DNA sequence: TATAATGGGCTGATGCAGG
């Protein structure tokens, strides 16, 4: 019943979503270099706020303990960048 | 179509209007499923900008 | 790692929504 709640995509919605996913990963790679940070850690910090703070935990492989303290600090550097960045 | 400046010369029983006219010419472009339009409705574009 | 594939096969004791 719960998977019948999501309508299935049309060919354009499918390619739209697929489109944005890949472009989003290219986004995060370049944000590693601007920032001097680590793509995986940026990946999880981007990840955190889309899902909500419902899910926040330590992710295996990341160097920092991922708690609201560090995701706030890392998010506000992310937002401290020029508008083109 | 509209007329900005109007200069007129007279000769015999006629007048000749050198019309500084201003208008927009439409061209239609067809989008297909694997392309995305990256321009919003009513955007301004110079020669060479990307639409889809 | 790439055609496309998108919704399963008999009793008694006690705590309850309903005349």
């Amino acid at each position: 019943h719960e998977i019948g709640q999501v309508p299935l995509l049309t060919l354009e919605e499918e390619v739209e979503l697929a489109r944005k996913v890949e472009e989003g990963m290219e986004a995060i790679k370049k944000l590693s270099e601007i920032t001097g940070l680590d793509p995986d850690l940026i990946r999880e910090v981007v990840r955190a706020k889309i899902l909500g703070s419902a899910r926040v935990r330590h992710i295996p492989g990341l160097k920092e303990t991922l708690d609201p303290k560090t995701v706030e600090e890392i998010d506000q550097k992310l937002k401290s960048l020029p508008k083109e960045h | 179509v509209r007329a900005a400046q109007v200069e007129a010369e007279e000769e015999g029983e006629t007048v000749y209007l050198t019309l500084f006219l201003e208008w927009t010419e439409p061209k239609d472009y067809r989008v297909q499923p694997h392309m995305n339009v990256v321009v919003p409705e009513g955007a301004r574009v110079e020669a060479g900008d990307k639409i889809v």
